[PDB]
């Protein structure tokens, strides 16, 4: 469930 | 003297891993209300993305006790744990005005009608900040800080599709981080699944038009859009 | 309680990786002057290696920098990282003294002759705080500190010798850091092998005294003795 | 270079 770094 | 004073202060905190004196660092360089340049920017978003990350790491290693604790029946401990979360939710809360605050002071507000990629960046950050908010957020005041991202991530991503190129990772980034807003914060993944799609679709398509120079960055968050798509559709 | 609620919230922050609200708590918990259990002075100890770790580590990063800007000849620019590696040392050095001056006006103060097992622990723990004063310390002040530092080690050596098992954490524990503490900080290679070599024979002796519920601490440290070894003497 | 953890 990443975002954007 | 006192920008570049400031900027080098920045660069030695992030080396030391220090990322409260980088971001008090990079506040003061805003402050100076003067325009930034990408690589000033990106200094701005390193420091608070860490800050507050550290934040909302703590807060929901917290919430997630209070949960298990509530459900145990454990009236004497739970107060106590309530508390702590909530001492760590002010923290988290006052770094995310903080920064709105910079964003509607100094760096929207001084963004010509054609900075058409600083307005983008700078309205992604005003969504991810009210999206840190709804994180943790409760009631009518949970409703404001919602529709607040929603505004600004929409007004962010008008502008992108007209003005920038699928595989520039300004605009990937930004689709990445609004269909998690539509997935987690608005509970809606249908919605979030076609927006993922379509900006991964559209980067897809003009791939020979990826010059070397950022073929790292756009192809890192088009693996991650396709991560959250094939986590969230299973 | 005020002593329980303190000790609730020293957990809560380890798991929250709030280090700083972790010692505000112990020291606090310190401050009340009675005695701590095996699990308290855990917490103690693990709350201030987190919390001067991050300025060693920072202190460390920026030292590194300030040496290749010295070297590069940039004088506009060192005057700003000397700085910032002033101020991060200021607070180091203030973890430092926060951590001895309860070593001394609370821990080791109110230690009975026979608690040999707590003032061995709290003797390491000056040891290991004036040592990292003297990472740093130049001139006079750092003679001061190295020689605390050795003092503090020295007599939680004897006394863990004469007291504790050669397969002890504590006892390990100790010969790692005594023995760090002449490698790097008496810059005496030689003294800080033996002894090295010494405790790790010792518990090579005594392995079938180890009781089940110590195996993974005392193999643990022992790993990291012999790995200190032959870092060292090849070299 | 490790000390005791």
């Amino acid at each position: 469930q990443r975002s954007a770094p | 003297g006192d920008r570049e004073q400031l900027l080098q202060r920045a660069r030695l905190a992030e080396q030391a891993e220090r990322y409260d004196d980088m971001a008090s660092a990079m506040k003061a360089v805003t402050e100076l209300n003067e325009p930034l340049s990408n690589e000033d920017r990106n200094l701005l978003s390193v420091a608070y993305k860490n800050v507050v990350g550290a934040r909302r790491s703590s807060w929901r290693v917290i919430s997630s006790i209070e949960q298990k604790t509530m459900a145990d029946g454990n009236e004497k401990k739970l107060e106590k744990v309530k508390a702590y979360r909530e001492k760590i939710e002010k923290e988290l809360e006052t770094v995310c005005n903080d920064v709105l605050s910079l964003l509607d002071k100094f760096l929207i507000k001084n963004c010509n009608d054609f900075q058409y990629e600083s307005k983008v960046f700078y309205l992604k950050m005003k969504g991810d900040y009210y999206r840190y908010l709804a994180e943790v957020a409760s009631g009518e005041k949970k409703n404001s800080v919602v529709e607040a991202s929603e505004a600004a991530y929409k007004e962010a991503f008008e502008i992108s599709k007209e003005q920038m190129q699928p595989t520039h990772p300004i605009r990937l980034g930004l689709a990445l981080n609004f269909s998690v807003f539509y997935y987690e914060i608005q509970n809606a993944p249908e919605q979030a699944c076609l927006l993922a799609k379509q900006a991964f679709d559209d980067a897809i398509a003009e791939l020979d038009t990826l010059n070397e120079d950022s073929y790292k960055d756009s192809t890192l968050i088009m693996q991650l859009l396709r991560d959250n798509l094939t986590l969230w559709t299973s």
